[PDB]
Order: structure tokens, then C-alpha cells, then sequence
């Protein structure tokens, strides 16, 4: 009888364990939806950086040049 | 009742998940979860876990201290597998259990869905609320 | 550049993609072997200087499995992308999405995730479901699932084969199709219906063949997908676009279910006889006895239409096609889009396949239109999904499987959905 | 693979059994002897495929005799679980003081078989209802393999106590005590009967001098057809759960009435025609079922088909599209398309085609309750009570299967014209 | 016998799943240290308006005394 | 080379020692006549091989039949060492009067086999427990070859006082006597008792006339498959030591069951199959073991698997793998991959396979407790003492015998459930 009893109680507990490894599976799933999300986002990141470079870089190159003809 | 009242949670989770089963037989998730899980005034069981297991106070929990909590409960100390009980919501580092933990398995375990997630270890956080 | 993948999953799927293949290789002149004695779409490099096609077959059912893969097209596939289930769904959504779905969901996600990083230039997928079986319903739409939640940015053509109108080779076919329309409503981009009965009418009564079977379907619907994709494997006059289709036949994301028509269909015995001028086609085009599927053309409201010239067309006959198309009364478009017409001339005519029924002829054309006659489909599947719903028959199949009970009114009315806004959009003003 | 395992149960169950193996032997191609000149075989050094087929009786005579018929060597000499006493026509005898001893040498022996196998997607089992020995030991081994495999369908196949007359005097006793177990652990019952086997045997056949040989010979070739869609190919495959939910709305209304087809005169066998209309009409013809329940009498829940032979889909169609149109309100009208379709692509050995029907529909209704009719009779009246109640049975089980008998069917009878 | 089979599969599924358990646990620490990775990509995207900015302020002044 | 010499004793040793070097004979392809038609046998002028077997007993008549059997031509006139009263069942007259008189024409013997050598890396007995000439006497010599030769291995196939019945009345004395000056000197200890050999010659083998000789093929062909892992190429090979390191964690806890493999019925080796899961099977099944103790009602403190055939290795990994994977608890855990596995290159006469189990356990200590129970039964209350009380000896050490087999037990028993 107390064979039986924990032996039912196993089940259910291992039941209770693969409920929990699946669950585990599906936010997974989610971290690595949402990390390629952001890898993208902050790839945007380091365009915009690079972009502000030559925006910057130009700025400058116009102004060398007014320099010497407004004096 | 220091004993039988462990052995009670346990036998009513035995029951409850006869129940569970029974329920089929006749008919950032984390994060998102945690959030909206119960918000109650929790300064009761922060101050009474600091006050209870939280020695050095920082951030910071082993098996020695809840091996000490178990045994001045007149429980008899198991020598070895109180790890387990320190291990089985471990989930970011083993043998780490930050102030964090005890919020993200408290939160997880106090609402949720069915539960059965330890059902064994924040019975002593129950415990120790309980008096 | 332009490369396009290919899922055949189910028993459905996996046999009109075996015709599908069976008929790419005869046309670019690709011998079963995998020897030939442009392709750059279906078929890849393999160091030998030999072509490996870029599709998957999947099916929980191995049957057809070991059948091509003991037939005689062995030489083509890889064996990579043949895996195979030991059971099957049930005919149940339940047992093909929740249950027997996951273990494979990610072996064939591994495998086109290599696939897609071996061609450099994806242009777009197409999933072959019949969903009336558990496979064709359930891990289909988890695996159109997946595809949108990892890919996402790509166009997803599927060429569904819902639940006949009448006929059925299943009782359980309304629970497990409605359940499928949710995830294909998201997830397939653009979805060209399939139904069974104008086939069957077309094979019956068109190539005077007395019994219609379904290697002869396939090869058909093999013949309609190449005349699909000649523009992009062959150079043409003026060359339409995939993501053109889309920008063109999606006038709003929620109306993209579209039907389809070929021409011509005869035999020798009357393509001998017939003149079958370039302005002659272009009826027997939007024919209503010539339709593909279950729509009635004056039931919807065309909204778009691309047609698919081949061979040797020359532009002003289809001009003047559209025009006299546009004059007579008996077809008529929404107000909202006063030019619904997109066309695409291609100066490679059918290939013929050696033991078909079908006839080689100078031009050919085919029609995908996005109107709003479909909903009449969707109505029809919702008539057995009510009827089955409201007497509680085999939901013990479906909740006996991780699946809870709600779900199929949901899909109830997520297609109701669709019924909605297909009357709302197509109105006057 | 989608392995079965073939338990038997009875003299009747061992007979059936026996030329249900001589039949597929005969079909694949395999001699009395075990060779070829794995979905039913297994693999045995020396090149032998030995059927996993497993006898269990009470009386051995049956045993020795199955032994000895030809094709008898399939059968390995393990699989021979002897009973030495008889239940002698009990239910008692054959449920409770032997079943309770002999249900662990087949626990170990099903094990045996069952890890054998990688994948066993169904069972096996064709006992009777009416013998002791059959009837008890048959659904309490159903009972047990359904409690430690909860994953896998059940399926038997049942023959019931005659109408015209009871094969044992406790044919009633038997029966309920059968189908009171058989509801809730048994997922398929194709329901057969004697008489009516004589019936198909006899009207369109010229059988003049029919034996029990023969009507297994019969019944061994429609339990092939019912199957063979699954180890050879098709364009059109399905399994046992394809089937199991294309059948059962329910969990209860799951007993099943079977036919197979083509059967007809030899001497007019020249005279007629053979096409797959003329199979739909020998069929969908009333009489050619094995139950002793006209279906018609009742309506058709749903029913399925099952094709051998490579004709065209159209056929298929246009066939349970016809029959459903006329026959209509002979189905129940409250399913869709309750007529499901399936093409094996082999034909039967030496002829053309052949077409299994089953049936999930409300007229075995009527069975079941002339059987609970001549259990209350005896059962009130005390009839042959002492037999069951002096071995450690009481008729509070009695009683409750009887009443559940009567509750199965009320389900039935309300299901068969409930419409909405 | 049923109790010695009862506790051979016990132990054997127990340990398998317990493995995956950890498996699973160590797919979420990834989590844990890309979240802190790209949190650094992100303040690396704030050095967007701001460098931008530094072009933008730039402009006015180079502009303006072009102007 | 890394020799052995076959000493024998007691008309059981005596027998099994015949059989087993007919096994030997008719393995390594040598007649009864001895040619080839050196690690067992030893070279003869004329081109003939002699077994360096050595035959004592304190009676002839055991050694004429030896000698008038098959095979009987092996061993050569001078390793018969005649004794001439016999110890008629007393283990004071197997081991005092007539041992301190047989010792040294034992002794002389055994340094001549063993100068025959180079390098004699074990020894060999069989002998008995109760009978008194067995007993004593090879025990005796034990105690001898250990006090010259400290660096060998000592090995003993020794069979015990049978369960059901004592195949002597003194057999508790006797094995008692045995055990206590067994423990000390003899470093591996086959376990074989006759009943147990009778189960496993029944059971499944059909055999229902057995006979002596029949017991005596059987443990011989165990006898040789325990070390044709030496003579013999292989894959992964072993010894004596690295085999006595890997099954004794302590010198004390060093007696060992045997097992070997395969062994299944005739009529039907057909229709089975045969292969290495099925060898698993066949031994990690209880009932094949040779002692009467079962030993899933103890624990593994540890246990060795020899194979003999060529398969992969794939095999023995996934072997050892799987089974304590299932019977974990059936081992000990205290010890990592407490199985050891080896692998001979040959398979047997005939066959495809051969599998040898041995085992270092704690189910044995019951077999010593009962042993110690019928002992201190007849010992209390006297019964059978003036046999060796007369003689030469007293029960100050038969009560110390007692109680030594106790502690031998109370450290078995204490092993099997020590952990941390
Ligand atoms: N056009 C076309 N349709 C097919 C073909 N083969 C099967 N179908 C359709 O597929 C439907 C069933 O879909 P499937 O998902 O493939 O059925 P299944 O593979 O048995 O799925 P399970 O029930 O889970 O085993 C049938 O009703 C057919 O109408 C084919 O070769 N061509
Ligand atoms: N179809 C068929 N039925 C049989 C055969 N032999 C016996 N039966 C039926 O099986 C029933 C006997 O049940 P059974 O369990 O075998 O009797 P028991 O062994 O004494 O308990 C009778 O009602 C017979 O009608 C046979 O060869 N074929
Ligand atoms: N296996 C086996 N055991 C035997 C055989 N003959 C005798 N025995 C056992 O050996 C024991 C007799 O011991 P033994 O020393 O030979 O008797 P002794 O010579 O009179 O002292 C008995 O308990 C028998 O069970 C045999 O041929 N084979
Ligand atoms: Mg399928």
C-alpha cells in the first residue's frame, strides 16, 4: 500500500517537473525573439553613430573653407 | 506544531495535485509575470527574512544559515540535504540566493496559476510568516 | 538573387510538392538523377557541379516519406531535409500543434535555418498544407509560427487545401481547419486558397480524362506554380515582382486570401482543333467554369488581379484584353480601386512534362486575385465547425492533447473576422 | 513500424487468432514454416519472422489444437500461457481466482512483446463475451494493460451471445459482466456475432457445408482489410487514431460494427461485373454486415472507409457523396461529413479490390439491451447464480453492470436523434 | 515487481528531466549576460543624440559663421 | 604465459575438474589423447600436452573414476595423490591426522608444477565445504600455498552446504571449519552451490534427466569463460589482479558470484534472437545466477563483466550504462561505476556470444548466516561433535570459526548500506 502511494506520488511529481522544463522551453523561446529584437535595435545604434561621423566630418569641412574667404 | 505543520503543506499539496490532475481527467514571461504577481506590504516578510535568516546582511544566503534556522527549530538537521533545499529555485548561479531571488520565488510561488513549481522550500518563508 | 523556399508538410503538401519537383526538373532540364545532361531559384550549388533542391518535406505520416524516398526522385532531395514522424495528429489540431508538433518543430527549424544561411538571397516561402490532417493543420501553423517569429520581414505564400465544400476524406476536418485560419491569418503573408471541387470539374470535364486522380492534381498544380515562377527562373518581356504581388494584390493587410485560374487547359485532341487566339484565352481566363477553386467571380468584387502571361505574347493583345475585360458588364471591380490590373508577359512557354494530359501550346496565362469571394468559403467551413461544435463531437480528441476548449470559438471567430471585413472593405461609398 | 501486439482469449479468440496469422502469413508472402517466399513480425536469427502473438486460455485442448492445425510454428513456444482447470463457462472462474493468478505471467510476457517494439501505437485482442474463460480473462487483461498504458487505444474483437440462442447457458451472465468492463478500457469494440457470420457465409456465397475454419477464414480477412491501410503504402494513409477520431464523437459510443468486401458467388462470380459502385452497393446493402443489427433499423453516428486497390479519388468522393445523399437520414444529419475516407494502395491476393467499412452508429443499442433483457430474466429469477456467487462475486456488480449496460445505451438512443 | 519498475522508471525520468532543467537554466543565463551586454550597446546608443549633437551644435556654429 | 595450476579435491572438485579440462580440451582443439588436433597446459616429448592438474582426496575410488572417463589420458600418473582411508565426512580427519601426513607429497607436487613455470600468476581449487576430505584438506593446502607463495592470487569454486537439505549431516560443521580458514587465505571465492545449479539447469533449458557430469559441463564451461579473457586476444584485456582490484575494495568482502551466458532452450533457440541486450537481459536477470542467493535482495558493493566475441565497444558502454541506470539501488552508490567491463576477442565453440558476470556483493553473507545458524544449532546442543573431538580438536575453535563468519557477515552487511 505505501509502494503504491509514493509510487502515484512520483508520477505526479515528475509530472509536475516536465510542466516546469516546458514552461522553461516557451520563455526561451521568448528570450531569444526579444534579444534578436534588441540586437537589431542597437545595430541601429552603431549605424546612427557611424552616420554622425561624416554628418560631423562635413560640418567642419564647409566651415575650413568659409573661414578664408569671409576674412 | 513546528514539525506536523511542514508535514500538513505537504499533505494538502498531495491532495491538491490529485485535484490538479483531476481537473483534466474529467474534462520576458518571467518578468511579466512577476510584476503583476501579489504586491502586498512585503516590509513583514522582508524585515522577518533579515531578522530570521539574514545575518551579515548582504544580499547574500547560504545552506549554513538555514541549517541553523532548521536545527533551532528542534528539527532534526540533515546534515547534507538541506542543499537541495537551498538549490531547487536556484536558477541564475548555483549557490547564489540574492534578496532578488527571494522576491522573483516568493512572487512566483505566492500567485500563480496551479504552483507545484518547489512546493518545498518557501513552505519555511510560510512557516516563518506563520509565526 | 531571387531564391524561394518551399515547405510541403502534411500528406497533401508532401505529394503536391513531389509533382512540384517532379515537373521543376523535367522543365529545367534537370534528369531525376539529380544530373543535368536560369535555375539559380529552386536549385544550389554542391561542389560537384550538381543541384540539390532548396525545399523540406514534412509529414508525421512516413508513408509517402519512404515513398520518395525509395521511389525513383531519390537522387534529388538531401537527406537532411527528409525527417519523419513515427505517428501521426489524428486528424486533431491538438495532436499536430501541442503535443507531437514540438519535437519536430525545432529539427526543421534547424534545418531551413541552415537552408535559408545556404542561399544568400531569400525572396520569399511557401507552405504546402492540407490542412484537413492533423500535420497539414496543426504543425503547419506551428511551423508558419515559427517562420513568422524568426523571419518575419519575408513574404509567406500559402497554398492551403481546406475542407471541400461537401466532400470530406475526414468527419473531424471543421475543428482542426478553423483552429489552423488563426495562426494562417498572421503568419501566412498572402494565402492562395485550395479546394478540391473545381479541380476535380476541371479534370473531369476539361481534359476529358474520365477518372481525376491525385498525381495528376499535383502535376497540375505543378504546371499552375511553374507558370508562377517562370518570371523569376526565366528572363521575360517585363518582368513583374514577388513583393510587387504583394503591394499590388494587398490593397489592406486583412484582406490577402486570393484565388487562382490557368489557361489553356485541353487536350491535343482539341488544341489541334482550336485556335486558342491571345484574345480567346483572356476569357476562358475569368471563365467562371474554368475557376480553380470555390468562388464564384461575381460573388466577389475584384479588388486585384495579376495575370501571368507565357510564351510568345505580345503586349497589345493583352491590352486590349484588359480593355474588353473592363468594358462588358459581366465582370466588375471594387470602386476603391478603379485599376485593379497588374500583368506580366514572359517569353517562356510551358514546358511539357513526357505522360501527361496536358497539351503544349503557344501562350499561356494564369490569374491570382485578391477579391472578396472567399468569404463564401469561409462561411461554408463554418457551417460544419458550427454544426460539429454545437453537439460536442470529438472535443474529448482535442482536449485530451494540451489543448483547452475555447480555442475553437476563438478560431470561430477570428474567421468570422475575416467573413466581416471582406464584405466591409468591398463596398460602395 | 506502429507495432501490434496480438493477445487472444477463448477457444473462439485462439481460433480466430489462428487464421487471422494464417491470412497475413498467406498475405506477406510468409509459409507455415516463417520465412519470405515487421509491423506484425519480428526478426529471428536464422531468417524467421516470428509473429508476436501471444495465446492465453484456461484449457489447453485449444491450445494443443491451434498447435496443431498448419501454420502453427509462427507462434514461438513461449507465448503459450496454459491454463490448466477450465473456468468452466464462469465469469468467476475466469476473472477472480485464475485471473488473479495468471494475470502476471501475462504481465511479463505483454512486457516482453511490448519492449520488443519501439513505438506500440495499438493493441490486439479478440476473446468472447459469453465464455468464462474469454469473457473474464479477456477484459481483465484489457483491464490491466489499460491501467499501465494509458497511451495506447484498446481494441477488440468481441463476439456476443446469439440471438436465436445462447452458446452457454450464462451467455447474459457472461455478457454484461464482459461490457460493464469492456465500456471504460476498451477503445474499439468491432462487435461480431456468430449467427450473422453464418448469415454473410451463407445467403451470396453457396456455402452449403460452412465450418468454423471457414467463418475465421472470413473474419480474418475483413480484420486484414480493417489495417492493411497502414503497412503498405497510399495516397490517402491513415492509422488507428485517424480513425478512432474520425469514429468517436465520444468516448462511449465507441463499438463499432465492421464489413469487408468483395464477397459474391463463385459460380456467378464470371456473370457480374467488378467496379468500386458495385462495392459501395455490396456493402451499403443492409446485409452484408456481421452483427445480428441491420444498421438501418438505427442511424450512423459516422462511419469510415477503407480502399485497397489503386483506382482514382474521384471515386471515393462521389461515393460517400452519393450514398450520403440518398441514404441521408439513415446517418445522423447533426455531424458534417460524417462519412471519412482512406485509400490502402495494394489489392487483396488474386483479385482486384477490396473495401473495408466500419461503423460508430447507434443500432448495437439494441444488442446490448437484449443482452442486459436475458440477464434481468435469469437475474431476478436467480437463474445460475450460485456459480458466480459462491466464488467471491456478489450481484451488487451485477446489478451496477447492468445498469450500466442500460446507461450506455441510453446514451446511444438519445444521441442517435439528438439534433440541433 | 511493479514496485521495482515503478522506481527504475521514477529514477530514470527524474534524471533526465533534470538535466534539461539545467540545460534550460543555463539558456536563461544567457539572457543574463546579454541583457547586460546589449544594456552597454544601448548606452552606446546614447552616444547618438548626443554626439549627433555634437554635429548638430557644430552646424550651428560652422553655419552660422559660413553665414 | 601467467600460469595456473589446477590443484583439485573432494570427489566434487575431483568432477568438476574433469570436465572442466574436457571443456578446456575441446576448446583449445586438443583430444583426450592430448595433441593439437601452454598458458593451461604444458609440453611433452612425442608432441603431447599435459595438464598441470593436480588430483588429491583421501580416497581412490573418486580418483579410478576420474581417471576411467573421457579425457582421462590429460593428466599425467604422478598428480595422484592417493589417499587411502578417506576422511569419511569429519573435518578432523580431512585436515589434522591425514592433512599433517598428505601435506608434503602436496608439497613436492606443487613446487614441481610451479618450478614447471616461469611466472604462475594464479592458482586454481575446487574443492567442497562438507564433505571432510574436500573441506579439510583443501583448505589446508590453501593455508599452505599462502604461507609460501605470498605474492599469488589465491581462487576457490567452492560449493557450500545446499538450502533445502545438508548433503552431509555435518555439512554446517564442516563449511563453518571451511569459511574460518577460507577468509584469511583464499582471495576469491566462487560462490556455486548445487541446488542453485540444479534451478539453472531446469528452468530454462529443458533438461529433465540431468546428471553430474551435466552440472559439471555447465560451471566448467563458466569456469573457462572466466578467464578466456587471458589466452585470447581482445580489444580491452584484463587479468587476475586487475580483476581482484576491481571487485575487492576491502580483503575481506573479496567472495564472488559467478555467472555465465548465454544459456536458453533448444527447441526454442530458433525463434529467438540473439544479441548483446539480450545478454544483458539474460544474466541481470535474477535467476540466473549459480548460489542460492538472489542477489537484488542485497547490494552491489561492485561487480565485472567479461565478454567473448568481437562487437563493438559501443555495446559494453551503453551496457553497464543502462543497468545502473535501472538497478541503481540494486548497487551500491557509494562507489563511482561500480561495473567493470572486458572484452575477449573470441567467441565460443559453435556459438555466436559469451558473456561472464562476476560479482562482488553482500547477498552471500546470508548464505554464511545460515550456514552459522545450522551450525550453532547441532553446536549448542552437541550433535555431531565426537567426530572431531576425538581427533585432535576442540570447540574453543569451532566457536571461533562462528563467530569469524558473524564478523565477516556484520562488515558485509554493514558495506552494503554505508554511505556519505
Ligand atoms: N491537392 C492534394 N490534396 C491532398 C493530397 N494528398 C492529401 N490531400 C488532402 O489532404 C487532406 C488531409 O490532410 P493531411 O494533413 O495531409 O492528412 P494527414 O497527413 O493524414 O494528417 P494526420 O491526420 O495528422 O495524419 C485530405 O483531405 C486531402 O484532401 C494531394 O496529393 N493533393
Ligand atoms: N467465431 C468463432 N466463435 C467461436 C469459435 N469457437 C467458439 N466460439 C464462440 O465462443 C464462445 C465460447 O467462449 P470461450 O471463452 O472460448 O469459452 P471458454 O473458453 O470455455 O470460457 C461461444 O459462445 C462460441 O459461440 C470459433 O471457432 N469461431
Ligand atoms: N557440483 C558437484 N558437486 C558434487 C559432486 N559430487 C559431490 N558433490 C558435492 O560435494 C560434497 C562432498 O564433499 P567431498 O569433499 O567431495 O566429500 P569427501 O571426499 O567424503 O570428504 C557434497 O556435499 C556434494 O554435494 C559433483 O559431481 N558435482
Ligand atoms: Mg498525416
Amino acid at each position: 500500500d505505501k509502494v503504491m502511494i509514493k509510487f502515484n506520488e512520483a508520477q505526479s511529481i515528475r509530472k509536475t517537473y516536465e510542466q516546469i522544463v516546458k514552461r522553461l522551453k516557451e520563455e526561451r523561446v521568448g528570450y531569444d525573439n526579444q534579444l534578436a529584437a534588441i540586437e537589431r535595435s542597437l545595430k541601429g545604434k552603431e549605424h546612427d553613430f557611424e552616420e554622425l561621423l561624416l554628418l560631423a566630418h562635413d560640418a567642419t569641412h564647409a566651415k575650413e573653407l568659409a573661414a578664408a574667404e569671409l576674412k | 506544531k513546528p514539525s506536523v505543520m511542514g508535514q500538513t503543506a505537504n499533505a494538502s499539496k498531495n491532495l491538491k495535485k490529485t485535484e490538479k490532475s483531476s481537473e483534466e481527467e474529467i474534462m520576458n514571461n518571467n518578468i511579466s509575470s512577476a510584476q503583476i504577481k501579489d504586491n502586498n506590504q512585503s516590509t513583514t516578510k522582508d524585515n522577518n527574512a533579515n531578522k530570521k535568516e539574514g545575518s551579515e546582511g548582504k544580499d547574500y544566503f547560504t545552506a549554513k544559515d538555514v541549517a541553523i534556522i532548521l536545527h533551532d527549530l528542534g528539527y532534526v538537521a540533515t546534515k547534507a540535504e538541506i542543499e537541495q533545499m537551498i538549490w531547487e529555485v536556484d536558477e541564475n548561479l548555483d549557490n547564489k540566493v540574492n534578496s532578488y531571488e527571494f522576491n522573483l520565488m516568493y512572487r512566483r510561488c505566492r500567485y500563480d496559476k496551479t504552483g507545484l513549481e518547489p512546493r518545498n522550500l518557501y513552505n519555511l518563508v510560510q512557516f516563518l510568516m506563520y509565526l | 538573387m531571387r531564391e524561394v523556399i518551399s515547405i510541403h508538410v502534411g500528406q497533401g503538401g508532401i505529394q503536391v510538392g513531389n509533382a512540384c519537383w517532379e515537373l521543376f526538373c523535367l522543365e529545367h532540364g534537370i534528369q531525376p538523377d539529380g544530373q543535368m545532361p536560369a535555375f539559380n531559384t529552386f536549385f544550389s550549388e554542391t561542389g560537384a557541379g550538381k543541384h540539390v533542391p532548396r525545399a523540406v518535406f514534412l509529414d508525421l505520416e512516413p508513408t509517402v516519406i519512404d515513398e520518395v524516398r525509395t521511389g525513383t526522385y531519390r537522387q534529388l532531395f538531401h537527406p537532411e531535409q527528409l525527417i519523419s514522424g513515427k505517428e501521426d495528429a489524428a486528424n486533431n489540431f491538438a495532436r499536430g500543434h501541442y503535443t507531437i508538433g514540438k519535437e519536430i518543430v525545432d529539427l526543421c527549424l534547424d534545418r531551413i535555418r541552415k537552408l535559408a544561411d545556404n542561399c544568400t538571397g531569400l525572396q520569399g516561402f511557401l507552405v504546402f498544407n492540407s490542412v484537413g490532417g492533423g500535420t497539414g493543420s496543426g504543425l503547419g501553423s506551428l511551423l508558419l509560427e515559427r517562420l513568422s517569429v524568426d523571419y518575419g520581414k519575408k513574404s509567406k505564400l500559402g497554398f492551403t487545401i481546406y475542407p471541400s465544400p461537401q466532400v470530406s476524406t475526414a468527419v473531424v476536418e471543421p475543428y482542426n481547419s478553423i483552429l489552423s485560419t488563426h495562426s494562417l491569418l498572421e503568419h501566412t503573408d498572402v494565402a492562395v486558397m485550395l479546394d478540391n471541387e473545381a479541380i476535380y470539374d476541371i479534370c473531369r470535364r476539361n481534359l476529358d480524362i474520365e477518372r481525376p486522380t491525385y498525381t495528376n492534381l499535383n502535376r497540375l498544380i505543378a504546371q499552375v506554380i511553374s507558370s508562377l515562377t517562370a518570371s523569376l527562373r526565366f528572363d521575360g518581356a517585363l518582368n513583374v515582382d514577388i513583393t510587387e504581388f504583394q503591394t499590388n494584390l494587398v490593397p489592406y493587410p486583412r484582406i490577402h486570401f486570393m484565388l487562382s485560374s490557368y489557361a489553356p487547359i485541353i487536350s491535343a485532341e482539341k488544341a489541334y482543333h482550336e485556335q486558342l487566339s491571345v484574345a480567346e484565352i483572356t476569357n476562358s481566363a475569368f471563365e467562371p467554369a474554368n475557376m480553380m477553386a470555390k468562388c464564384d467571380p461575381r460573388h466577389g468584387k475584384y479588388m486585384a488581379c495579376s495575370m501571368m502571361y507565357r510564351g510568345d505574347v505580345v503586349p497589345k493583345d493583352v491590352n486590349a484584353s484588359i480593355a474588353t475585360i473592363k468594358t462588358k458588364r459581366t465582370i466588375q471591380f471594387v470602386d476603391w480601386c478603379p485599376t485593379g490590373f497588374k500583368v506580366g508577359i514572359n517569353y517562356q512557354p510551358p514546358t511539357v512534362v513526357p505522360g501527361g494530359d496536358l497539351a503544349k501550346v503557344m501562350r499561356a496565362v494564369c490569374m491570382i486575385s485578391n477579391s472578396t469571394a472567399i468569404a463564401e468559403v469561409f462561411s461554408r467551413l463554418d457551417h460544419k465547425f458550427d454544426l460539429m461544435y454545437a453537439k460536442r463531437a470529438f472535443v474529448h480528441w482535442y482536449v485530451g492533447e494540451g489543448m483547452e476548449e475555447g480555442e475553437f470559438s476563438e478560431a470561430r471567430e477570428d474567421l468570422a473576422a475575416l467573413e466581416k471585413d471582406y464584405e466591409e472593405v468591398g463596398i460602395e461609398t | 513500424m506502429r507495432e501490434i501486439v496480438h493477445i487472444q482469449g477463448g477457444q473462439c479468440g485462439n481460433q480466430i487468432g489462428a487464421k487471422f496469422w494464417e491470412v497475413i502469413s498467406d498475405e506477406h508472402g510468409i509459409d507455415p514454416t516463417g520465412t519470405y517466399h515487421n509491423v506484425y513480425y519480428n526478426e529471428a536469427t536464422g531468417g524467421r519472422y516470428v509473429p508476436r502473438a501471444i495465446l492465453m486460455d484456461l484449457e489447453p485442448g485449444t491450445m494443443d489444437s491451434v498447435r496443431a492445425g498448419p501454420f502453427g510454428q509462427l507462434f514461438r513456444p513461449d507465448n503459450f500461457v496454459f491454463g490448466q482447470t477450465g473456468a468452466g463457462n464462469n465469469w468467476a472462474k475466469g476473472h477472480y481466482t485464475e485471473g488473479a493468478e495468471l494475470i502476471d505471467s501475462v504481465l511479463d510476457v505483454v512486457r516482453k512483446e511490448a519492449e520488443g517494439c519501439d513505438c506500440l501505437q495499438g493493441f490486439q485482442i479478440t476473446h468472447s463475451l459469453g465464455g468464462g474463460t474469454g469473457s473474464g480473462m479477456g477484459t481483465l487483461l484489457i483491464s490491466k494493460v489499460r491501467e499501465e498504458y494509458p497511451d495506447r487505444i484498446m481494441e477488440t474483437f468481441s463476439v456476443v451471445p446469439s440471438p436465436k440462442v445462447s452458446d452457454t447457458v450464462v451467455e447474459p451472465y457472461n455478457a454484461t459482466l464482459s461490457v460493464h468492463q469492456l465500456v471504460e478500457n476498451a477503445d474499439e469494440c468491432m462487435v461480431i456475432d456468430n449467427e450473422a457470420l453464418y448469415d454473410i457465409c451463407f445467403r451470396t456465397l453457396k456455402l452449403t457445408t460452412p465450418t468454423y475454419g471457414d467463418l475465421n477464414h472470413l473474419v480474418s480477412a475483413a480484420m486484414s482489410g480493417v489495417t492493411c491501410c497502414l503497412r503498405f503504402p497510399g495516397q490517402l494513409n491513415s492509422d488507428l487514431r485517424k480513425l478512432a477520431v474520425n469514429l468517436i464523437p465520444f468516448p462511449r459510443l465507441h463499438f463499432f460494427m465492421i464489413g469487408f468486401a468483395p464477397l459474391t458467388s463463385r459460380g456467378s462470380q464470371q456473370y457480374r461485373a467488378l467496379t468500386v459502385p458495385e462495392l459501395t452497393q455490396q456493402m451499403f446493402d443492409a446485409k452484408n454486415m456481421m452483427c445480428a443489427a441491420d444498421p438501418r433499423h438505427g442511424r450512423y453516428l459516422t462511419a469510415s472507409a477503407l480502399f485497397r486497390g489503386r483506382m482514382s479519388t474521384k471515386e471515393v468522393d462521389e461515393q460517400m457523396l452519393n450514398v450520403q445523399n440518398k441514404n441521408s437520414s439513415y446517418f445522423v444529419e447533426w455531424i458534417p461529413n460524417n462519412i471519412k475516407s482512406s485509400i490502402c494502395d495494394i489489392p487483396p491476393k488474386g483479385l482486384k479490390m477490396a473495401v473495408t467499412f466500419v461503423g460508430n452508429s447507434t443500432a448495437i443499442q439494441e444488442m446490448f439491451k437484449r443482452v442486459a433483457e436475458q440477464f434481468t430474466a435469469m437475474f431476478r429469477r436467480k437463474a445460475f447464480l450460485h456459480w458466480y456467487t459462491g466464488e467471491g462475486m456478489d450481484e451488487m456488480e451485477f446489478t451496477e453492470a447492468e445498469s450500466n449496460m442500460n446507461d450506455l445505451v441510453s446514451e446511444y438512443q438519445q444521441y442517435q436523434d439528438a439534433t440541433a | 515487481q511493479k514496485f521495482n519498475e515503478a522506481i527504475a522508471v521514477n529514477k530514470q525520468l527524474r534524471q533526465q528531466i533534470d538535466s534539461l532543467r539545467r540545460e534550460r537554466v543555463i539558456f536563461d543565463n544567457l539572457y543574463k549576460k546579454l541583457e547586460k551586454e546589449l544594456h552597454e550597446k544601448r548606452k552606446q546608443m546614447a552616444n547618438i543624440i548626443e554626439t549627433a549633437n555634437t554635429a548638430y551644435e557644430e552646424r550651428d556654429r560652422a553655419n552660422d559663421q559660413i553665414q
